[PDB]
């Protein structure tokens, strides 16, 4: 399949006044050849919005460029930060506009909904653009089944930033050890309203 | 006419030093439709060995009956019951005999051997097999196997706790099949858990989500 | 069949490619010049695949980059050059795909000696080491073994020589003639290798 | 999926389950399938999720624009006509089997629109993977005239039957009661470890304060 | 489907069943659609295509009826009379049937539907036009039948037909024809809808009986 | 058979207080054409065993002749009533037949139900078996209703529906079936299920045949038309 | 998979991974790929696991029967010929085997490559599997006949590590056996490539390694 | 094609057309074949399959009739009388029909013929059986119809049938049925062949007629 | 991919073939011994194509010919050997075809120095010069130009050297290693040629 060519996966979880997004670091080639082990799949849109793109790497890059273009246009026009739900619906509309010539990407949106009350906000899509606003965790990629199993096994409601980091990191590492075409290091990225902590895990590079 | 179907379900297997647990759901379903809510997948071979399997139900039932018949003939002829390793090689040969029209059945052969040591043997359709400490087959297997890999071997954890016993392992398998029915549509209804110690087999049952 | 190799270090960036012009069951040339495309401002774009797509895409990128650099009176950054090339190759992916495998290389004051691997699907990433073709299979692991961050030019050339000897010894297409392209010390150089 | 509709005394009751599966794996365990079109018009969808969601959003916004222009109550037949004309234009490639319901000057009105662009006024309808079980329960227990509560119980029973008898349908039960004066929506109508610190190794870490 | 039209001594009677689709997706579908007060049409084939041409022909018939108006003044059963007493401006059945022919013919490559138009008119009196799958019109001066069930009643209707049938016997004939087609055909069933079109009044009949 | 031509529609079967009740409509469809509407679809294997089918009619007739020959073969080698074969034996035979046919990629295009009474304690009917010419309450564990699939998949339940009933009647059964049900309750439940099938299935009909496997043998009730 | 054998000054080294995967999903990282055909002949598995296991055990059976009949140990050449003919008999059936039979006999130290198509190639440096090209690149770039045992052992370990590193389909644990005149030795019974990566290419462990 | 068999009081009448095949290859074809003096059969489907199973069944019926004989002494139309007055040895219609069903079912992978057997014997009186495409037998106690032209006369025959029709009205019904089928169907045409089978005598009628209305 | 060449004469018959053992996109060996199948009694059967079919067919023919020569205690004639090989290859053509391309060569006191060309379809005819593989496209006209009836062994070896240089220069499989056979002066000899 087209998704087996490059592989890779993205994950996101929420906690108490914190929210984590995690991904692997690999650019595959012909489903078995590793050509890069730093191909980061998480991109920053604004301070309170992040996107994790998984699928075909060229479509990942084009979708990131298009979303950056639209987000920067919105911010310079309005002179304010984007709400996470607005970016979510914009991404859904952009995905559906290419209904019959799709970008082969399965994105997730992870951010803080402001009100000031920093609520977590997690959403996941497919190539068509069918959203699923999920309250605990969001999963996408070729390692989706392993990630779903690990997440329901290990998720606990209302963790702080630390326990959220160990939970999401263990989920990602255990899921990636059971996928052939995803791994070679892992980025974890824990957001809080006051700071942000990004770490590279010591993973199985094989 | 395509002669293969997948009847769904899942079969989890775990070992300790001197015991083996084998859980399996009892759902049977064609495709988004339930044949019945009780179709066991685990079968008894001897007083110290069981076989569970997932795939096409007719293949599983015929294979289990044939293996039981062969083991009984073995007992009648050679005058001693076979160890789990003998039954493992026998199952390998039986599955490879149909190498060019394979059984659509993935099996886990669980037992306790001569040395009172728990042994498992996971199988594929055409008879490749190996020993394992834990294993899983069926629709849910890609969910459960990362969980078992995390809990048992604990590769990615810097500080470990390898303090396992029968009750905690039973609870762990119950949680695993609970997550399986949670995220697998083909896993559900009652589940049967077989526990083999040095004394023999003991069967427990647990209701899961009827959905 | 078109083998490409590239290697990036702290004070160099080197490229290498087989000088074989192939047509059906014969070699048209042993001194093919259709692969490398050197670009002003210390840039190089190295292509494999079809000769026609090689010429068309390489000249399109070269003349567009030169048009930029003459319109704006400045040398384009290597990162900008690489992502411009990837965007252009991706624009034709779904309508008229160029079957070209790109290694971009260059020097920039902004980001040092840069190298970017990219394929016919326009999947691009920066790398310290890259290769393209069925020869890549046989050389990439060698580039893993002997690469360290503080290499010199001679050590990198020795690594490339070992890669060429591997391609001669083991690869089905026993390639023996290669053309290099060195970039170091604010220079660009060419070398031809027979091993 | 089990989406279901029926028509009661001066009202229309829709109901649906809360499951969304990406093949054998359940993705969202409490998804929402009842969509707001207008204050007096609601719908439920089966088929491809993205086409359903974006067609429903397009229909809702077109209905709101028409309501602002004409300045009268939106009509069910208008939504049916717009939906059928949109669905046929793509020739069944917009996979949307949608049960529409509403109340207008012509009374209650329930329609079943099929993905190729054909509609049918009906007294009750069911669609989705678990459509046959809900249809069986509906044809068993539906009567010519009933109240809001009887129809709510019947819709809940049909969706529960689809939940239990179908593997592509599960979770809770949501319903929506659409009346001329207002609507009333119930999302949960029925509803039938901690790791140590430093256990996970890292290669690098860095903190930057926003 | 069993769609049938039968001319008699003072009008035309159209008749249809209700079963839409092994799975009976619907069992109350209105196949006989009212193009105009003096003109009806029976549908068979794909339902989406039939509904598309039906709405387009309703639109065209409204446009034609607005065009036909002249300047200045001149001169469970249901039933109603025509607002146009003298047929001063109602479109002809001929015109509607031929524009339907052209619509179905221009898009042969995917349209799959067969229609039976029937009505009354001041020029030609009562009409019957069969539009086939490729879009070929034939005027059936005695009767037209189409649908999957219509195959089982060709000899029956051909034997039982008379030139100048009374209303009662024509009603019995068309009712028994649709009943026999429903009995023999799995794809047709449900309640029978009949539309009788005359010089002055249209009437609608529903019947909820079947064969032995 | 390379595929079905004259197809039979669904069958319903339940256990009740006195025995087994199995119902099938008497229609066989030639594509989308009710060519035959008086077809016997439930077969009597022996005094405590009946069979029903849904699928191609020729394959079902072939299987019925096979099981009939097995029945006379059994009856020839019979000395006491306990030598008779229960529905379990016939179910296993049909399962093995379907499995062997499935191995060759040449199936009988059918789904079969085998049903009856799985014990001899309740009567001495098979003391003198006759082929050419109050009830007792039977425990549910002594009754048998089986299912066999085209792939050879097979199982047992207190109530089995084969064919298009699997989505329509089965749901109702899974709400309404209960242990120790009377003849009237079973009859009205089966009639409701068949009414729903008739209203919402094209290939079915309203001309029903009910067969009771009770302590006094197999009883073919006279066929009847479902009212309304 | 990645299997890599090679003659040197003091016999033969054979080296294998242990990964086994059903497409993308990793099935088991503890598969025994080096099969002991007899006291001196070894074999290694590549491609289809069931076919390799079954036919290598069948070759072991045939070798045992031959050696018992004739009362002298078989040669690597004869075992290679028997395996090649047996595998060629199943041409057109879809087998997938790649095997490297190495050993010692009265002729000396011998090494042959066999596959399902019916090859019987004879050499001194062989490699098979998905990661065969990478292991060939490492081996040919540094292979020398006059290596000591430890030098050739680390060479084989490095080649297997690089093959597992580049190849998605090769990994798990590395197993390195050494064949000498009097038999063979398991110098590395099992070793995670995690430690091999963080020892060979990334010893600092201060940042993620970039290729 | 159109093949019909209708039971009436003390008899059974079979009927068929003559047309074979867009280009009419033949226009005088005997589709009703004489298996035995008391038993006839109407053919439909491919002509080669029909001819081969019908001659195989003639061979089997000759073998059965030879084995049915007991030892010792006991006791333009065309008309024939049975040599077997009391039906001492003529095979039953059901036996021939069932062995035909087995023949067609055993080789149903390629056989594509449908048959209507019609006859008389002392046990079951007059008899009609219909062997379908896959090889399924159904006894039609009132009437059987098959062929591409039979679909146009299902409702006509169903409406016109009575339980105990006289010979004249049954003949008129079956003749008009085949005529209507020929009128509506392009695949059927030519002269009508009717075979009337009774307890004692068989009649074979040939009719030339068209449809006017 | 497997190149075979053979050249007849009045005082010699020479054969030559690339020594490449190949699988997938790699060379297993540069000293392949799977092509020549020299028979006792001044005879040779040089094969190309698949390694497995080469081994099976060559050993089948060799052991059958040896069985003949030991049963009857005589040397088989080269014409008989060639036609026996052709008949055996033809027998499997419709059942399970060996994809082997045959050059038979040898010496008889009866018929002198003989050479026979034959292909996987089992179409055989004697020739003064033959070749097999895609290299046959490039080494055929060289044999045509420089062949004359009264060649000596050294002149034939020079012609073969020119053929090898052509295969290096133009053929995309840059074959450089070759193994020869020389049947002359009632003796068989072997040689190896690089580049
Ligand atoms: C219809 C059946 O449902 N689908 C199913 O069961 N699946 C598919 C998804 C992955 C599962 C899986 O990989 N399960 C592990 C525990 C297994 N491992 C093996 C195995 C066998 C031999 C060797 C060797 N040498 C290594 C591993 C056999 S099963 C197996």
């Amino acid at each position: 399949s087209i998704y087996n060519y490059n592989g890779g996966c993205v994950l996101g979880m929420s906690g108490s006044n914190c929210v984590a997004i995690a991904c692997d670091l690999r650019l595959g080639a012909n489903t078995f050849t590793t050509v890069s082990t730093k191909f980061s799949k998480i991109f920053k849109m604004n301070n309170n919005v992040y996107v994790g793109l998984s699928g075909l790497a060229t479509d990942i890059q084009t979708l990131y460029e298009i979303l950056r273009y639209r987000v920067n246009l919105y911010e310079v026009r309005q002179d304010a930060e984007m709400d996470v739900e607005c970016f979510a619906n914009m991404l859904s509309s952009i995905l559906y506009s290419n209904r019959f010539s799709p970008y082969f990407v399965n994105p997730i949106v992870v951010g803080f909904k402001l009100k000031v009350n920093y609520e977590p906000y997690l959403t996941a899509y497919d190539l068509i653009g069918a959203k699923c606003e999920t309250r605990d965790f969001v999963v996408n990629g070729v390692t989706s089944e392993q990630l779903f199993g690990m997440c329901e096994s290990l998720y606990v409601k209302d963790q702080d930033e630390n326990g959220l980091f160990e939970t999401i990191s263990q989920c990602l590492l255990s899921a990636l050890d059971r996928d052939c075409i995803s791994g070679w290091g892992a980025e974890v990225l824990v957001l809080t309203p006051e700071k942000i902590i990004k770490k590279k895990l010591k993973a199985r590079m094989d | 006419w395509y002669p293969y179907i997948d009847n769904g379900g899942t079969v989890i297997g775990l070992t300790g030093k001197d015991y083996v647990i084998l859980a399996a759901d009892t759902r049977l379903s064609l495709s988004y439709s339930i044949y019945t809510r009780f179709c066991p997948k685990i079968s008894k071979l001897t007083d110290k060995c069981i076989i569970g399997s997932s795939g096409m139900q007719s293949d599983i039932k015929t294979l289990h009956s044939l293996l039981q018949k062969k083991i009984q003939l073995f007992v009648l002829e050679h005058s001693h019951y076979p160890d789990i390793h003998v039954i493992a090689r026998l199952l390998c040969v039986i599955l490879y005999s149909r190498r060019f029209f394979p059984y659509y059945a993935f099996n886990i052969l669980a037992g306790v051997d001569e040395n009172n040591k728990g042994v498992l043997y996971n199988y594929d359709s055409v008879g490749s097999y190996c020993e394992a400490t834990h294993s899983c087959v069926g629709s849910g297997s890609q969910l459960i196997l990362p969980i078992l890999d995390n809990r048992v071997e604990q590769k990615n954890q810097l500080i470990k706790n390898t303090n396992f016993n029968l009750g905690d392992d039973i609870n762990f398998v119950k949680d695993a099949i609970t997550s399986a029915t949670e995220r697998d549509i083909y896993t559900g209804d009652k589940t049967l858990i077989y526990v083999i110690d040095k004394m023999g087999i003991n069967v427990n049952t647990l209701d899961l989500k009827q959905d | 069949m078109d083998t490409l190799i590239g290697l990036r270090g702290n004070n160099f960036v080197v490229l290498a490619a087989d000088t074989y012009s192939i047509n059906s069951i014969i070699k048209l040339k042993n001194d093919d010049n259709t692969k490398f495309y050197d670009i002003h401002g210390n840039k190089c774009l190295l292509l494999g695949g079809s000769i026609g797509d090689r010429l068309q895409f390489g000249e399109f990128i070269r003349k567009n980059v030169h048009l930029y650099q003459y319109q704006n009176n400045t040398d384009m950054f290597v990162k900008s050059f690489a992502f411009f090339t990837r965007k252009n190759l991706a624009y034709y992916l779904r309508r008229n795909p160029f079957e070209v495998n790109c290694l971009i290389a260059g020097y920039d004051k902004k980001d040092g000696y840069q190298l970017y691997w990219c394929d016919y699907l326009s999947n691009m990433d920066s790398v310290n080491k890259g290769a393209h073709g069925y020869g890549a299979y046989l050389v990439s692991a060698i580039l893993d073994k002997y690469y360290h961050e503080n290499l010199t030019v001679d050590e990198a050339l020795d690594i490339f020589k070992l890669c060429f000897e591997e391609l001669k010894k083991r690869f089905l297409l026993t390639q023996i003639n290669y053309e290099l392209r060195i970039m170091y010390d604010n220079k660009v150089e060419t070398q031809y290798v027979t091993v | 999926t089990t989406i279901c509709g029926l028509v009661c005394q001066n009202a229309v009751i829709l109901g649906a389950d809360t499951r969304a599966t990406e093949g054998p794996i359940v993705a969202d365990k409490n998804c929402s399938k009842l969509h707001y079109i207008s204050k007096n018009i609601w719908c439920a969808g089966a088929g491809v999720a993205g086409d359903l969601e974006h067609t429903t959003l397009w229909l809702q916004h077109n209905v709101e624009l028409h309501r602002l222009n004409t300045n009268t109550q939106p009509r069910v037949s208008m939504c049916v006509s717009r939906l059928t004309q949109e669905l046929f234009k793509y020739q069944g490639y917009k996979v949307c089997a949608i049960v529409l319901g509403g109340v207008d000057v012509n009374g209650p009105q329930l329609y079943g629109i099929h993905p190729h662009g054909s509609s049918c006024l009906l007294p009750f309808t069911a669609l989705g993977s678990g459509s046959l079980n809900a249809m069986a329960v509906l044809e068993a227990k539906y009567r010519d005239n009933m109240t809001i509560e009887e129809g709510k119980n019947l819709v809940c029973e049909a969706i529960c039957a689809g939940i239990f008898n179908d593997l592509g349908s599960g979770g809770n039960v949501d319903i929506c009661v659409i009346t001329k004066d207002s609507y009333q929506h119930i999302r949960p109508y029925k509803e039938p470890t901690i790791y140590p610190k430093g256990t996970t190794p890292i290669l690098s870490e860095k903190i930057e304060y926003i | 489907t069993t769609i049938i039209g039968i001319i008699y001594d003072n009008g035309v009677m159209l008749a249809c069943d209700s079963r839409t689709s092994t799975f009976i997706s619907n069992k109350c579908s209105r196949k006989i659609n009212r193009i105009n007060e003096n003109l009806y049409v029976c549908r068979s084939g794909a339902s989406a295509h039939s509904q598309k041409i039906i709405e387009i022909i309703k639109h065209y018939c409204v446009s034609m009826k607005n065009e036909n108006r002249k300047k200045g003044r001149f001169h469970t059963k249901n039933k109603y009379f025509y607002e146009d007493k003298f047929n001063d401006y109602n479109p002809l059945v001929e015109n509607v049937a031929h524009i339907t022919k052209k619509i179905i013919y221009t898009n042969n490559n995917f349209l799959s539907c067969a229609l039976i138009f029937g009505g009354y008119d001041k020029i030609k009196k009562q009409q019957l036009y069969a539009v086939n799958l490729n879009g070929s019109i034939i005027e059936k001066h005695d009767f037209a039948v189409s649908g999957s069930g219509s195959i089982y009643i060709q000899s029956y209707l051909q034997d039982k037909y008379k030139k100048f049938m009374t209303k009662k016997e024509c009603f019995n004939l068309i009712l028994n024809c649709v009943k026999y087609a429903m009995h023999n055909d799995n794809s047709s069933g449900g309640l029978i809808r009949i539309v009788n079109i005359t010089k002055s009044f249209v009437e609608e009949f529903t019947v909820v009986n079947t064969q032995m | 058979t390379l595929g079905p031509v004259v197809t039979g529609t669904s069958v319903i079967a339940i256990k009740y207080k006195h025995g087994i009740m199995i119902a099938a409509d008497r229609k066989a469809s030639y594509g989308s054409y009710a060519k035959f509407q008086n077809v016997e679809r439930i077969f009597k294997i022996n005094n405590k065993t009946v069979m029903g089918f849904s699928g191609e009619l020729a394959d079902a007739q072939y299987l019925h002749e096979l099981l009939t020959r097995k029945n006379i073969n059994n009856l020839s080698e019979k000395k006491r009533k306990e030598d008779m074969y229960t529905p379990q034996h016939y179910h296993s035979y049909v399962s093995r037949v379907f499995y062997v046919r499935k191995n060759r990629i040449d199936p009988l295009f059918n789904n079969i139900i085998i049903a009856g009474i799985n014990s001899q304690k309740y009567d001495n009917n098979d003391d003198n078996v006759l082929l050419y010419t109050e009830y007792k309450e039977i425990h549910k564990d002594d009754l048998y209703i089986g299912f066999v699939d085209m792939h050879g998949t097979n199982f047992c339940d207190d109530y089995i529906t084969t064919g298009y009933a699997r989505y329509f009647a089965l749901t109702l059964l899974r709400d309404h079936y209960k242990d120790n049900m009377t003849e009237e309750e079973a009859r009205i439940l089966i009639n409701e299920c068949l009414r729903i099938l008739y209203f919402r299935d094209a290939t079915s009909s309203n001309f029903i045949q009910i067969v009771k496997v009770t302590s006094k043998g197999v009883e073919y009730e006279e066929p009847y038309i479902l009212p309304c | 998979t990645t299997t890599l054998a090679f003659k040197f000054k003091d016999g033969i080294i054979v080296a294998v991974d242990s990964r086994a995967s059903m497409g993308s999903f990793i099935s088991s990282q503890n598969v025994e790929k080096i099969i002991e055909i007899n006291k001196n002949i070894l074999g290694t598995m590549a491609g289809g696991a069931a076919d390799c296991l079954y036919w290598e055990k069948y070759l072991g059976k045939i070798i045992k029967i031959y050696e018992l009949r004739n009362n002298e140990k078989i040669s690597v050449r004869a075992a290679s010929t028997i395996l090649s003919n047996i595998l060629y008999q199943y041409k057109g059936y879809g087998l997938c085997c790649g095997i490297i039979l190495s050993g010692y006999d009265h002729t000396g130290f011998n090494m042959f490559y066999v596959d399902d198509s019916g090859k019987k190639v004879e050499g001194n440096l062989f490699s098979c599997g998905s990661g065969s090209t990478y292991a060939y690149s490492i081996l040919d770039s540094a292979y020398d006949y006059n290596l000591n045992l430890d030098q050739a052992v680390e060479l084989a370990r490095n080649a297997i590590y690089h093959a597992t590193f580049r190849d998605g389909g090769s990994g798990g644990k590395v197993r390195v056996f050494h064949i000498h005149k009097n038999g063979y030795d398991k110098i590395i019974e099992g070793e995670d490539v995690f430690d091999l990566h963080y020892h060979y290419t990334n010893p600092e462990q201060k940042d993620q390694y970039v290729m």
